[PDB]
C-alpha cells in the first residue's frame, strides 16, 4: 500500500543507518517504489566469500527490524544471493481441462515452487502470478447500511 | 459481524464479496496469448549453473505425475542447450584439428607409422590438462574449453 | 610467462586472462609428453 | 604500420553472441494502467508470431514488470527462438531479428518499446560506455536534486563534442493524490485517528490480517474493497468511519483533496539520496575520455551536489592491465633466453620476431569486421609463443 | 567472521524476552580491539558553531560512511546526533490537566507516516485511464511543526 | 520513566535524514529529591494527583 | 591500509563542508609505521655501507 516517500524513510533509511561493521564493501545502492517495495544491493570485492557476506548483512539489518512498521515485519524481509538475470524459465499452462491466470499460478506456488527454491542452490525465485489467498472485497455502501467500518 | 436490534444477523458475506483469489494482482503472464504462470529461477552467485538446472528438472520430474487434467509443462527462455552446443562444437573442432593433422603428416612423410606419434602426443596432453584444472579449482568453462583449442 | 604474467588478472576480468594456466598446463604436459614418451615411441617403432 | 593498425583498431571486451534466446522490454508514460501496457505487449507478440513464424518458436510476455523495476507501467516478453539448424541466414539471427523488431516498435507504437540483445557476461562491460551517478551530499532534498541532474543532462547535450548519448535511469516524474486529514476537525465529531488510518489503508491499499488453511497449505488472508469503490478521487467520500457517538461520518467531513508532484522511484547511493545516469561514450571517443569530460560538468553544478561512479568499472583490460601484463611478459621471456643461452644477442633475436607475426594478426582482425576484444588478445600471446618456438629453432640449431 | 554470528544468532533467541525499550534501542554484535587508532577531531574556526552543531554534522554525513569503510570494527561518536528534543514542564502540564502519557500519544499520531493505497490499482476495472499513488500523513520536519501539535 | 530518564517515542526527518524524537523535561524540574511531588498524574475521575 | 581508506571517505567529505568546518588530527598511529620503515631500511642500508 505504501507510496515511494513512505518506504524511503520508514524502511529504506532505517536499514541504511544500520548497515555497517561489515568486512569488505565497495558500495551500497538502493531503490524505493510507489508500489511499496525496497531493494538494497551491498556489492563486495571480487572473489569474496558470499556464504558469509550473506550473514554480516542479514544480522545487522536485523538490529533495525524493530524500528520498522509492524506491516513490514509480517511481510517478507529477505537477504539472498543475487545474479541479475534468469536461466531456466519454466512456463506452465492448461490444455484440455482449461483453467485461468490464477488457478495455475496458485498450483505452481503450492506444490512445485517451494521444492524448486530449496533445490540445488537456487538464489531466488520470482513467481509469475500469485499464490491463492482468502480475498475479501469490502463494499462501503453495505458497510454504512449496518453502521460499520473495515 | 453484528446482531442488530431485531434479531437479524449481519454476516461478512452480506457486506462483502468473497472469492478465493491471488494475493497480488499486479502481474499476469501470457504464453503465446494463452493464460500462463511460471518460475523465473535465478542463479545463486557462485552456483554450478547447468548442474543446478539439471536438478531443477529433478524436482520438476517428480511433480508432473500428480498434475490435474490439462496441466502440462513448457520450456521458454533456457540456457541449458547453449552449453550442449559449446561442447558438441569444440569437441567437433578438436577432432577436425586432428584429422587435418594426419593429412599434413602424411603429405610430408609418406611413412604411415610416423603419422601416428603426433596423433597420440596431443590427445594425452588434452587429458592431463583437465586433471590440473580440477586440482587448481577451475571447471570446464566456455573459456577453458576454447583454451584446449588454442 | 607470456602466459602467467598476463594471467595475473585484475577485477571482473578475473577468470578472463586467467583461464592461460589452462594454456600453461597444456604446454608443460606437451613438454613432458615430448621429454618422456615421444623419445620412447620414436625409438620403439618408426622406419 | 604495426602501430597504426593497432591504435585505430577499436577496443571491445567480449563479443555479443546468438544464444538462441533474447528478450524485449516495455514501458508506458506517466500514470498508465494495466489495460494500456497489456495492449502494447499484445501488439509486440504479433511481430513475433504473425511476422516471425520461421524464427520464433515461442513467447512469454509478462505484464506489469520490467527489468527497470516494477509497476503496472511496464512489461517484458521472453523470446525462445527455434533452433540454429532451422535458422540459416544472418537475416534469421538475433542481430537482424532485434533490428527490424526495434524499427517496428518505434514506428507503429505510441509508448516506449525496444528489444535488446543478450550479452551473457553480466550487465557491465559494455565498453565505450559508462554509468554515472549524481549524489546529494549537503542537506538539500529530492526537488533540488532533480533540477541539478537536469542541468547536467543539458550541458552534456549542448556541447557534445565529440558527442554522446545520455539519459536518466527512470525517475519518470508523475503526480500523486495527497489527502489532508485535519486533526481538530476529526476529534471534534469524535473519530479516532487510528480508526481513520486503517479505513484508508485497508480499503485502498489492502491489509494483511491473518492466516488460514486452504487444502492443507497455510496461505494469507487479505481485506480491501470491490474495485469500483476505489478508482477515482471522488470515491474517497463514500467511506464512512464510525464516531464515538454511534453515528456515521463521511471522509469528506475532515479530509481535503488535492494533487501533488512526487517520484515513483527514489534511488539512493551510499546512504544518501541519488539518481542513476546511464550515458555512453561517443562513436569517436571511448570511455577514458567520456568519463573525464563528464566530471568537469558535475563540478560546474550548484552547491551540495557531488558525484560517484556506480557500480563501470574498477580497472579494465585495454587500460592499466594489458600494458603491465605484456610489460612483465617481456622482462621474463628475455630471461630463460639466458638461463639456457648466455650472450647479449640471442634474446634480442627472439625479441623482434614479436612484431613479425603480430602485424598479420592485426591486419586480419582490422580487415574483417572484428575487434580488439578478449579472444584476439589471447591469440596475440599464443603467437609470441609460436614465434619464439619457430625462431628459437633457427637460433638453437645454428648456435 | 563466524564467531560474530554464532554469538549474534543466539542472543537473538532471548531478544523477545527483553523490554521493548531495549528492542527499539541499538543491540549490536561487533568485532572489538580494546583501543583506538585514528581519532579525527572536528572543529569550527570562522563561522563559529557549538558542541552539538558539530557533533550532528559529523554523525549525518561522515560517520555512516566511515563505519562501513575498509572494515571498521566500531565507531564511537564524541557527542550526539541531533534529535527532536522536548523538555516537558510539569507546572504547565498541571495547568491544563495533563500527563507525559498524553504528550507521547500526540507524537505517535500526528508525527507518523501512514500507507494509503493507490487510485487505479491494484486489480482495477477494465478500462481505467490513470494510476497514481496516494499520500496521507507525512512525518514532521522542523521545530515549528512540533510546536503546533494539538 | 519518561520525565527523569527520558523515552524514545518515535522517528522524524530533519534535512532528509531520519533521526530520533525524545521526551523528558526541563532540567530544573528533575535535579533533587523534592521535585518528585511536582509531577501530577491524572486519575480516572478527571482530577490531578501528586 | 584500513586507516588509509579512513582518509578515502574523509577526502570526499571535505569539499561540502559549511564555513569554518576544518578537520584536525590528534591521536594517530599511521606515522609510527612510517618511522619504522624509514628507520630499518635506513639501518639496513647502514648495515651494507659498513
Ligand atoms: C582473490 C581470491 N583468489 C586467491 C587469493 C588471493 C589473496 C589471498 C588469498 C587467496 C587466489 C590465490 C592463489 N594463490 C591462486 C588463485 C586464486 C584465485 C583464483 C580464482 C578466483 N576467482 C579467486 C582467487
Ligand atoms: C540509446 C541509449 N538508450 C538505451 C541503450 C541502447 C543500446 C545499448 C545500451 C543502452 C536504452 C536501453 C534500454 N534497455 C532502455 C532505455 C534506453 C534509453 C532511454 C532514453 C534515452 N534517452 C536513451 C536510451
Amino acid at each position: 500500500g505504501a507510496d515511494a516517500k513512505t518506504v524511503q524513510d520508514t524502511v529504506t533509511q532505517v536499514i541504511e543507518q544500520n548497515m555497517n561493521g561489515i568486512d569488505n564493501l565497495m558500495y551500497m545502492s538502493s531503490n524505493s517504489d510507489s508500489t511499496g517495495t525496497v531493494q538494497i544491493t551491498l556489492t563486495f570485492e571480487s572473489g569474496t566469500d558470499a556464504d558469509i557476506a550473506q550473514v554480516q548483512v542479514q544480522a545487522k539489518l536485523q538490529l533495525a527490524m524493530p524500528l520498522l512498521p509492524q506491516e513490514v515485519q509480517q511481510q517478507g524481509v529477505s537477504v539472498e544471493k543475487s545474479s541479475s538475470s534468469f536461466l531456466m524459465v519454466v512456463g506452465v499452462i492448461n490444455t484440455d481441462g482449461t483453467m485461468t491466470q490464477e488457478d495455475i499460478s496458485d498450483y505452481v506456488a503450492a506444490n512445485m515452487k517451494d521444492a524448486i527454491s530449496r533445490t540445488s542452490g537456487v538464489g531466488d525465485v520470482q513467481l509469475f502470478g500469485s499464490q491463492y489467498a482468502m480475498r475479501i472485497w469490502m463494499n462501503p455502501n453495505e458497510l454504512n447500511k449496518f453502521q460499520l467500518t473495515p | 459481524l453484528k446482531v442488530n436490534q431485531d434479531g437479524s444477523r449481519v454476516l461478512l458475506r452480506d457486506v462483502a464479496k468473497i472469492e478465493l483469489g491471488g494475493e497480488n494482482y499486479d502481474i499476469i503472464a501470457e504464453f503465446n496469448g494463452q493464460p500462463a504462470s511460471g518460475l523465473g529461477i535465478k542463479l545463486a552467485t557462485g552456483a554450478n549453473a547447468l548442474d543446478t538446472a539439471a536438478a531443477i528438472r529433478a524436482e520438476l520430474a517428480k511433480m508432473e505425475p500428480f498434475f490435474p487434467s490439462g496441466l502440462k509443462i513448457v520450456y521458454p527462455y533456457d540456457t541449458t542447450p547453449f552449453v550442449k552446443i559449446s561442447i558438441h562444437e569444440v569437441v567437433k573442432t578438436l577432432v577436425e584439428a586432428i584429422i587435418l593433422v594426419f593429412l599434413v603428416m602424411y603429405l610430408f612423410l609418406q611413412n604411415f607409422r610416423a603419422t601416428l606419434i603426433p596423433t597420440i602426443a596431443v590427445p594425452v596432453v588434452l587429458l592431463g590438462t583437465f586433471a590440473v584444472l580440477a586440482a587448481f579449482g577451475f571447471s570446464i568453462n566456455t573459456l577453458t574449453m576454447f583454451g584446449m583449442v588454442l | 610467462a607470456v602466459f602467467v604474467p598476463m594471467a595475473f588478472f585484475g577485477g571482473s576480468t578475473g577468470a578472463i586472462y586467467r583461464q592461460s594456466i589452462t594454456i600453461v598446463s597444456a604446454m608443460a604436459l606437451s613438454v613432458l609428453v615430448a621429454l618422456i614418451l615421444t623419445p620412447a615411441l620414436c625409438a620403439t617403432m618408426l622406419k | 604500420g604495426m602501430a597504426y593498425l593497432f591504435v585505430r583498431l577499436p577496443s571491445s571486451f567480449l563479443p555479443d553472441e546468438d544464444q538462441g534466446v533474447f528478450m524485449t522490454m516495455v514501458q508506458l508514460p506517466a500514470g498508465a494502467t494495466q489495460e494500456r501496457t497489456q495492449k502494447v505487449l499484445n501488439e509486440v507478440t504479433h511481430y513475433y508470431l504473425t511476422k516471425e513464424k520461421n524464427n520464433v518458436e515461442s513467447v512469454f510476455a509478462v505484464n506489469g514488470f520490467g527489468f527497470a523495476g516494477r509497476g503496472q507501467n511496464t512489461g517484458i516478453a521472453f523470446v525462445s527462438l527455434k533452433d540454429w539448424a532451422d535458422r540459416p541466414g544472418e537475416e534469421n539471427k538475433v542481430e537482424a531479428i532485434t533490428m527490424r523488431a526495434t524499427r517496428a516498435f518505434s514506428q507503429i507504437k505510441d509508448a516506449m518499446v525496444f528489444a535488446f540483445n543478450l550479452p551473457a557476461i553480466v550487465e557491465l562491460g559494455t565498453a565505450t560506455g559508462f554509468d554515472f551517478e549524481l549524489i546529494d551530499q549537503a542537506g538539500l532534498g529530492h526537488e533540488k536534486l532533480t533540477q541539478a541532474r537536469n542541468q547536467l543532462l543539458a550541458e552534456a547535450a549542448k556541447h557534445p563534442d565529440m558527442l554522446t548519448s545520455v539519459r536518466p535511469n527512470g525517475l519518470e516524474d508523475t503526480p500523486q493524490f495527497k489527502i489532508d486529514i485535519d486533526q481538530e476537525k476529526a476529534q471534534a465529531l469524535g473519530v479516532s485517528i487510528n480508526d481513520i488510518n486503517t479505513t484508508l489503508g485497508a480499503a485502498w491499499g489492502g491489509s494483511y490480517v491473518n492466516d488460514f488453511i486452504d487444502r492443507g497449505r497455510v496461505k494469507k488472508v487479505y481485506v480491501m474493497s470491490e474495485a469500483k469503490y476505489r478508482m477515482l478521487p471522488d470515491d474517497i467520500g463514500d467511506w464512512y468511519v464510525r464516531a464515538a457517538d454511534g453515528q456515521m461520518v463521511p471522509f469528506s467531513a475532515f479530509s481535503s483533496s488535492r494533487w501533488e508532484y512526487g517520484s515513483p522511484r527514489l534511488e539512493r547511493y551510499n546512504g544518501l539520496p541519488s539518481m542513476e545516469i546511464l550515458g555512453q561514450a561517443a562513436p569517436g571517443k571511448s570511455t577514458g575520455e567520456a568519463m573525464e569530460l563528464m566530471e568537469q560538468l558535475a563540478s560546474k553544478l550548484p552547491t551540495g551536489v557531488g558525484y560517484d561512479w556506480t557500480g563501470s568499472y574498477q580497472e579494465r583490460l585495454s587500460g592499466n592491465q594489458a600494458p603491465s601484463l605484456y610489460a612483465i611478459s617481456l622482462i621474463v621471456v628475455f630471461l630463460c633466453l639466458a638461463a639456457l643461452y648466455e650472450s647479449w644477442s640471442i634474446p634480442f633475436s627472439v625479441m623482434l620476431v614479436v612484431p613479425l607475426g603480430v602485424i598479420g594478426a592485426l591486419l586480419a582482425a582490422t580487415f574483417r569486421g572484428l575487434t580488439n576484444d578478449v579472444y584476439f588478445q589471447v591469440g596475440l600471446l599464443t603467437t609470441i609463443g609460436l614465434s619464439a618456438k619457430n625462431a628459437i629453432l633457427i637460433v638453437e640449431f645454428a648456435k | 567472521d563466524i564467531a560474530q554470528v554464532q554469538v549474534q544468532a543466539k542472543l537473538q533467541l532471548a531478544m523477545p524476552l527483553l523490554p521493548q525499550e531495549v528492542q527499539q534501542q541499538g543491540v549490536s554484535v561487533e568485532k572489538s580491539s580494546s583501543s583506538f587508532l585514528m581519532v579525527v577531531g572536528v572543529i569550527n574556526t570562522d563561522g563559529t558553531m557549538t558542541q552539538e552543531d558539530i557533533s550532528d554534522y559529523v554523525a549525518a554525513n561522515m560517520k555512516d560512511a566511515i563505519s562501513r569503510t575498509s572494515g571498521v570494527g566500531d565507531v564511537q561518536l564524541f557527542g550526539s546526533q541531533y534529535a527532536m528534543r522536548i523538555w516537558m514542564n510539569p507546572n504547565e502540564l498541571n495547568k491544563f490537566q495533563l500527563t507525559p502519557v498524553d504528550v507521547i500519544t500526540a507524537i505517535k499520531a500526528q508525527n507518523a507516516q501512514v500507507a494509503a493505497g493507490q487510485l487505479g490499482g491494484t486489480p482495477p476495472v477494465k478500462g481505467q485511464q490513470l494510476n497514481a499513488s496516494i499520500i496521507a500523513q507525512t512525518r514532521l520536519t522542523s521545530t515549528e511543526e512540533f510546536g503546533k501539535i494539538l
